[PDB]
RNA sequence: CCUCCGCAUAAGCCUGCGUCAGAUACUGACAAUUAACAGCCCAAUAUCUACAAUCAACCAACAAGUCAUUAUUACCCUCACUGUCAACCCAACACAGGCAUGCUCAUAAGGAAAGGUUAAAAAAAGUAAAAGGAACUCGGCAAAUCUUACCCC
RNA sequence: GCUACCUAAGAACAGCUAAAAGAGCACACCCGUCUAUGUAGCAAAAUAGUGGGAAGAUUUAUAGGUAGAGGCGACAAACCUA
RNA sequence: GCUAAACCUAGCCCCAAACCCCACCUUACUACCAGACAACCUUAGCCAAACCAUUUACCCAAAUAAAGUAUAGGCGAUAGAAAUUGAAAUGGCGCAAUAGAUAUAGUACCGCAAGGGAAAGAUGAAAAACAAGCAUAAUAUAGCAAGGACUA
């Protein structure tokens, strides 16, 4: 019944953790400068 | 590591030798042969 | 014709054929204008028919003859490309003073980074442009802790490959 | 690794007497 | 030409010029059966077909009656010792249809050692007889 | 409810030319000298040599010989390596590996001559022994099974020597038999043959 | 190459090579003295002596020269043998195949008293840089076609063409070809 | 879920395919029912030379002598192309000796640059 | 099996170096020196502990203090999270009150 | 012998049983999806547009609804680019689960419940049963039949 | 991207009886009454049978929205990535 | 005798000194259309007070001393100055692959996301040369398996 929460689609997968969400508030500016201060390959989704 | 201990083996051997002649794992493992050499001695 | 695409046809399957020296930017830069322009299209028509060897043999799985036949074309390819570009700096240095042939500025970008924004084509100006107005070419203060944060992971990446360098140095002097 | 020298001497010393019991010379 | 900026034209504008291609293609054998006519190419990604048509017709007065081009997806399934995944590049294959009835087939391309085979001939093989004695000795 | 905790994946993934070789020999023998006018080779070896001579060649030749076969005796092959040429070696050394050789030298029985020499450039030289030698070559396990150690036999053999033509000498290159020689020594254990190896389709005929 | 590479006999980017240290091989890096560029003193073909070693004494030709790992190879000398071809059936070939030797075990020959010399980077007037001998002086010398029909010759290549003037490649081409434009360039905002 | 993999256009649902591109060039536009429009000075023309009675070849013969680069400069390009005529008017207003006040009125323009490769 | 099979390559010491050769000397450079320099002037290490002894907090209380303005932004987050916990260790925990 | 299916589109995935050569649907190399299908659109300023759909005709309505243009001013260059493979996706798995739509309504498509043997107990499912027919059981649970009337909420 | 509710614009609902029905029987579809299996399972809630709804307050694909001193809720303190 | 065991340097820690071509904000890494939204605003709480409610040390611009003093404080847990004083300037009694950085790497893998986050390598000058667990060798009346013993 469970486990498959996920429901794999590319238009809610960048509108929801997207590089233009994330710089489209303080707040994601910051995750995506975390990311590249981690070093983090992957900055955005 | 600073300080780390190097004699552990012999620390154990002086144990296992008194042990070498018992039955079972009681002669191998030095948690199960440290009991029964005491016991022995 | 598509005959170009293959080199000679004596010279199919020799296992070697005989290439002379890739063009030297000396050499070229005796050349007029016009010459190098021929000579880059007979160097294309040459890069195209080795290139279609060297895929060939891929797909053959036997060995290219003559590679570094490839390699010396890409050389006097990149050569002729090099004394183009000299000349059309030189050029623009006398008549403008431009280094660069592309516009572009220093820009601090969202985050807090300095980088050479180069300059795109847009036909109407700037003001009007919506999409160049949404891109932001400034950092907010909050960006101040990460590039300390930044400048800081740098310094001790330096200082680390500092010592090691000096500990390296030291135990060399040490063996010899 | 462990740095030290004298467990690893006396355990060439052991290693000694075992090989000189199990082989012992002529 | 690619990994260049192209003039921004406006109407009324000159026309287009490059003078000094930097687009290289090669001449692949097909894969799978095609029709006399019919040439495969492998194209740097940023080329368009009425780019090839043009190179085609000026660089090497090939007459081209049609073009068509697709992506081909390289596999990014191969992964290195440390797991992480190889790409092999995409690349653009253009089909170019010659005109005038011209026909096209790819050409057949490709149609101390002696000291090593020497001794390979004087091997010597031990006979079975010898039951594995030494042959070398003179007795 | 407590989910369950799935290890990392990685633990139950695991899986398990401007130099070219300097030769110093032959790959075998430039002329095969056929047992039952060679002026030219003997000055080209004069002109590079600078001091030889052919009269007193052959004792110096059975004595590199004689003590590269007792080398032989010993294993000593890093003496063996500068007594005989690598073309040699192997022919010298590789059958004889896990097993115990007694070979030993007895008076020869006449003087040695050369017989003919020929010739980036290798000397060649070929000489007649007729010596009288012993044998015992034992197993693994030390137990006889060629020939006996007392007991010794006549031997007669075509040796060819090779030179390097600046600090090489003359060394064992091949020894030559004749297809008239006579059969060498039995061997003290039979041996069996198999026949073709018949496929279930295949018949013996 | 990965950090750390272990430079061999083999070439940097052979089979053998590859096969030798394949890429995720760490093996401990090998401690080489640092000889500088200016002061490295022998060369392919360069006569030595070896110092150590079996042959030691004996003088031979530098065949390859390792400067990654300070190795100089004397070609047929400092020799042991190993086997080339061997199959599952045949024993091979022995062949001799030569060790590297080190710059400190190895020494320069002086041209003609053919003995080892200590050797100097003394500036001549003429010889801006060689190689001089210290212990007898003398200087050691430093050792060492057809066109085919798509090569150009070398008059032709030497050919100056090049007129310099003030104008682009493009526009001289338009205007050798004959190419004729009269639409003027819109001017175009660059942000 | 697949962050590594390079964005293309074979990734996301139709719209996203026709949308994204491969990095060539545009060469017109569209009008009312999707129909493009292609525009011909768009098209890079390829100013191709007559390459009969050439003399160069892709590569050179190795005979020829070694020389020493001196890459271009524009005090070179000036001392080779200016000071001779500037040297005679002077024994003997910088537009007639080449120099060009505004880059504008040009079919190639130096800066911005207007003109392929 | 957590012994060494061979013994560690020798380790050879120079007692007569340089360093060891001279150590000590003008430790007393100031009851030999008619006081000018203290022997702590000799000390050479981190500044806010050239001549001073203190425990853990105390020294941690002093790197703050004296070059806590130059420490990196997490190494001044760790030091102010140190101090914090040594004060509450040394102030509230212990066998001794 | 089975067919719940199956073939396509969408979404998702991204080369994931095509060829060759090696290991023991894996590895390396080579190849491949070709636009007409689909995506990718629209020059402005005003101005237009009450009368569902349901075979739209009777009829019935209520919950009152998806489908439209003109008047001027501009405007000719014209077929570019991108998806196109697969035994596939979400469930840690080659998971008996989840997965929208069109056609097929048992198939022209897609598949195999039995590795071999024996036929002990216990266990699961199914079929049959003398006479009896709820006497079982907390309770007709289950099974078999097709079965009335009533109370509380 | 589950789920609670909502917004935009879509789609599905065989057959029979009745007649314009929050009607009856019954597919697909949604759900999950009881039994049995299973219980480290095919499954971190499934399978078989049995059963409720199945033209509606229905089910459902797509995109969007509501965020934790909050949301959403035909209140079960239910659901808001096991 | 199998599984294995062994290694020494990859690097790291603490200080000193010293200040540090093309594409990419739209679905990022997307050549090319009428903008307009732009930022600043007491930390809190855990915790201590043996509960808790006022209260409870925290990059401060010279170390030391004044001094834990004056003061503050459910005058209690605890907090706590200043006037004044005015010093100086080259590595390791650090680790050595479960250690030292998480780091071979912010990679693999896990998560929708923010985030979490590993493991491991060891020849040579040249490769162009002894843990556990078992097996050898299953087992004999009776028993915390041993001790006293015994020819056994
Ligand atoms: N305490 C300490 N001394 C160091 C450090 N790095 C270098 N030194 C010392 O700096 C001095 C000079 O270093 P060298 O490498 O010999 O010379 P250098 O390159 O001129 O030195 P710098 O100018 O410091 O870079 C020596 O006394 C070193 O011991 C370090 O990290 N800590
Ligand atoms: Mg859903
Ligand atoms: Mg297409
Ligand atoms: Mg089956
Ligand atoms: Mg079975
Ligand atoms: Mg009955
Ligand atoms: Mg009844
Ligand atoms: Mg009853
Ligand atoms: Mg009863
Ligand atoms: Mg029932
Ligand atoms: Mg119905
Ligand atoms: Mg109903
Ligand atoms: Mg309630
Ligand atoms: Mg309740
Ligand atoms: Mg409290
Ligand atoms: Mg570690
Ligand atoms: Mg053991």
């Amino acid at each position: 019944a469970r486990g498959n929460e996920y429901q794999p689609s590319n238009i809610k997968r960048k509108n929801k953790h997207g590089w233009v969400r994330r710089l489209s508030t303080p707040a994601g500016v910051q995750v995506i400068l975390r990311r590249m201060l981690k070093g983090r390959k992957s900055l955005s989704h | 590591l600073r300080n780390r201990v190097t004699d552990r083996y012999f620390r154990i051997q002086e144990v296992l030798k008194h042990a070498r002649h018992f039955r079972g794992r009681k002669n191998r493992c030095y948690r199960l042969a440290v009991r029964t050499v005491i016991r022995a001695f | 014709g598509l005959e170009e695409f293959f080199d000679d046809p004596k010279n199919w399957g020799q296992e070697k054929v005989k290439s002379g020296a890739a063009w030297t930017c000396q050499q070229l830069r005796n050349k007029s204008n016009e010459d190098l322009h021929k000579l880059w299209y007979v160097l294309l028509k040459e890069r195209n028919m080795l290139l279609t060897l060297e895929q060939e043999a891929k797909r053959q799985r036997l060995p290219m003859p003559s590679p570094e036949r490839l390699d010396k074309v890409v050389d006097s390819m990149d050569a002729l490309d090099k004394v183009v570009q000299e000349r059309e700096d030189a050029l623009r240095l006398l008549q403008t003073g431009q280094e660069r042939a592309r516009p572009g500025a220093w820009r601090r970008d969202i985050f807090g980074r300095i980088i050479w924004h180069k300059f795109k084509q847009w036909v109407i100006p700037w003001h009007l442009n919506k999409r160049y107005n949404r891109k932001r070419f400034f950092a907010l203060p909050y960006v101040d802790h990460f590039l300390r944060l930044e400048r800081e992971k740098r310094a001790r990446i330096k200082a680390r490959k500092e010592n090691l360098e000096r500990k390296k140095a030291k135990i060399l002097l040490k063996k010899f | 690794v462990k740095k030290g020298f004298r467990a690893a001497f006396r355990f060439q010393k052991e290693l000694e007497r075992q090989r000189l019991l199990r082989c012992p010379p002529p | 030409a690619r990994n260049v900026v192209y003039p921004l034209y406006r109407l009324g504008g000159p026309q287009l010029r490059v003078f000094r291609t930097n687009f290289f293609i090669q001449l692949v054998r097909p894969g799978v059966a095609q029709p006399e006519d019919t040439v495969q190419f492998r194209i740097p990604m940023e080329m368009t077909r009425v780019d090839l048509r043009n190179y085609l017709e000026g660089i090497y007065n090939v007459p081209v009656a049609a073009v068509r081009t697709r992506v081909q997806h390289g596999s990014n399934k191969r992964r290195d010792h440390r797991n992480v995944r190889i790409k092999k590049p995409d690349y653009k294959v253009a089909y170019v249809q010659l005109a005038h009835g011209q026909t096209f087939t790819f050409p057949d391309l490709f149609p101390l050692y002696s000291m090593l085979e020497e001794e390979r001939q004087q091997r010597q093989s031990s006979d079975p007889r010898r039951g594995g004695v030494p042959s070398w000795f003179g007795l | 409810f407590t989910p369950p905790i799935y290890q990392p994946k990685f633990k139950t993934e695991k899986e398990f030319s401007d130099r070219s070789i300097h030769l110093a020999c032959t790959a075998g023998i430039f002329d095969a000298y056929v047992p039952p006018a060679s002026q030219v080779s003997i000055r080209r070896i004069k002109d590079y040599d600078a001091n030889f001579k052919i009269k007193d060649f052959p004792e110096k030749a059975k004595d590199i010989f004689i003590e590269a076969h007792l080398c032989l005796n010993n294993s000593d092959h890093d003496r063996l390596h500068t007594l005989v040429t690598e073309h040699c070696f192997p022919d010298m050394t590789w059958d004889i590996k896990y097993k115990t050789v007694r070979w030993s030298f007895v008076e020869s029985l006449e003087p040695s001559h050369v017989v003919q020499v020929r010739c980036n450039v290798y000397g060649q030289i070929t000489v007649r022994m007729h010596t009288r030698q012993t044998l015992a070559i034992y197993d693994r396990f030390g137990r006889l099974m060629y020939g006996q150690e007392d007991v010794p036999k006549d031997v007669l053999e075509y040796v060819v020597f090779e030179k390097q033509l600046p600090y090489g000498s003359w060394r064992m290159h091949t020894k030559i038999v004749p297809p008239w020689a006579p059969p060498k020594q039995p061997i003290l254990k039979t041996v069996m043959i198999p026949g073709p190896q018949l496929k279930p389709e295949e018949e013996y005929e | 190459l990965p950090p750390h590479y272990r430079y061999g006999m083999s070439p940097p980017g052979s089979v053998a090579d590859k096969r030798k240290n394949p890429p995720w091989i760490r093996r401990r890096p090998v401690v080489v003295e640092p000889i500088s560029d200016e002061d490295w003193y022998l060369f392919c073909g360069d006569t030595v002596e070896i110092l150590e070693g079996k042959d030691a004494g004996k003088q031979g030709k530098v065949v390859q020269v390792i400067r990654q790992r300070n190795w100089v190879v004397v070609g047929g000398l400092n020799t042991h043998y190993r086997y080339i071809g061997k199959t599952m059936d045949y024993r091979g070939t022995m062949i001799p195949s030569e060790a590297p030797l080190l710059h400190r075990q190895v020494k320069l020959v002086d041209p003609m008293d053919r003995k080892p010399t200590e050797i100097e980077w003394r500036f001549t007037e003429a010889g801006e840089r060689v190689r001089v001998s210290t212990r007898s002086g003398r200087i050691i010398p430093k050792p060492e076609w057809i066109d085919g029909p798509k090569d150009t010759s070398v008059e032709d290549a030497l050919e100056r063409t090049y007129v310099p003037c003030l104008k682009t490649l493009q526009e001289e081409v338009m205007e050798a070809m004959g190419i004729k434009e009269t639409r003027k360039y819109k001017k175009v905002y660059w942000y | 879920a697949d962050r590594m993999s390079k964005w293309t256009s074979k990734r996301g649902p139709r719209s996203f395919r026709g949308r994204k591109g491969r990095g060539a060039k545009g060469i017109g536009f569209l009008t009312s029912g999707w129909r493009f429009v292609q525009i011909k000075e768009m098209v890079p023309e390829f100013v191709v030379p007559d390459l009969t009675g050439f003399k160069l070849k892709p590569y050179v013969s190795y005979l020829a002598p070694e020389s020493e680069e001196t890459p271009l400069t524009a005090a070179q390009l000036f001392s080779e192309a200016v000071a001779p005529a500037i040297e005679k008017d002077f024994k003997d207003n910088l537009e007639k000796y080449g120099f060009e006040p505004t880059q504008e009125g040009k079919l190639f323009q130096l800066y911005p640059r207007n003109f392929l490769r | 099996i957590g012994i060494r099979l061979t013994l560690p390559p020798p380790k050879v010491v120079d007692r007569w170096n340089e360093k060891r050769a001279m150590f000590g000397v003008y430790d007393n450079i100031g009851i030999l020196g008619n006081f000018e320099k203290h022997p702590k002037e000799l000390i050479r290490g981190p500044i806010w502990l050239r001549g001073w002894k203190g425990n853990e907090l105390q020294r941690c209380i002093r790197k703050r203090k004296m070059v806590g303005s130059r420490m990196f932004a997490d190494d001044l987050h760790n030091l102010n999270k140190r101090i914090r916990y040594l004060y509450k260790h040394f102030n509230r925990h212990g066998k001794f009150r």
